């Protein structure tokens, strides 16, 4: 049972005015926000001073396939896309 | 053949972790005569070490070397606090035993 989106936890994040400041991203407590830099899907827990972020899925290019990626936009528009013709 | 008929080499894959940017890995498979060979499965394993000395193992990824350039491609997305990415690529050719598969290991470093 594969896992596509990997999640990580950033600890000891700064909490100001009830919001998490994570790499210049302001996320109010108990809210799920899609970020551009990093291109992750983050959720703040200010009581524990932590941020749970979901990453884009890793890509293994198949035959006749390629990767289309752009840094613009927020998650998941900035994720790399495993594009195969269809 | 001696040890393995295949040789693995990275192409267009600098061993440097850039923040906020996905990490691409392109592996070429050659033979003893320096000739590209396509249709060879390549399995990638990876391990990340962050600023707090914590270790994370990624799920293995699979690709196949193309018939036009003998390249297998992977794209990894790493957490924000990662300092070291130790990965390894190994062939999985159906005509070779396990012991005779080409294996190579690399270590990508974040700025310091």
């Amino acid at each position: 049972v594969q896992e596509r989106g990997h999640t990580y936890v950033t600890k000891n994040v700064t909490v100001e005015d009830g919001a998490c400041v994570y790499l210049r991203n302001v996320i109010p407590n108990g809210e799920t926000k899609a970020l551009n830099n990093p291109c992750v899907l983050s959720t703040c827990y200010a009581a524990d001073r932590k941020v749970n972020s979901t990453l884009c899925p890793n890509i293994g290019v198949d035959e006749g396939c390629h990767v289309e990626w752009t840094p613009d936009g927020v998650y998941p528009n900035c994720c790399p896309k495993h594009v195969c013709p269809s | 053949m001696v040890l393995s008929p295949y040789k693995l080499n990275l192409v267009a894959t600098p061993l440097f972790l850039k923040p906020g940017i996905p990490y691409p890995i392109k592996v070429q498979v050659k033979d003893s005569l320096d000739q590209l060979v396509g249709g060879v499965p390549v399995t990638l394993n990876a391990q990340t070490i962050d600023v707090n000395q914590e270790t994370s193992d990624l799920d293995p990824s699979k690709s196949v070397t193309r018939v036009d350039d003998g390249v297998a491609s992977f794209v990894l997305n790493l957490p924000s606090g990662v300092t070291v990415l130790e990965f390894n690529v190994k062939t999985d050719a159906p005509d070779l035993p396990e012991e005779n598969q080409a294996r190579e290991g690399y270590r990508a470093i974040a700025y310091s």
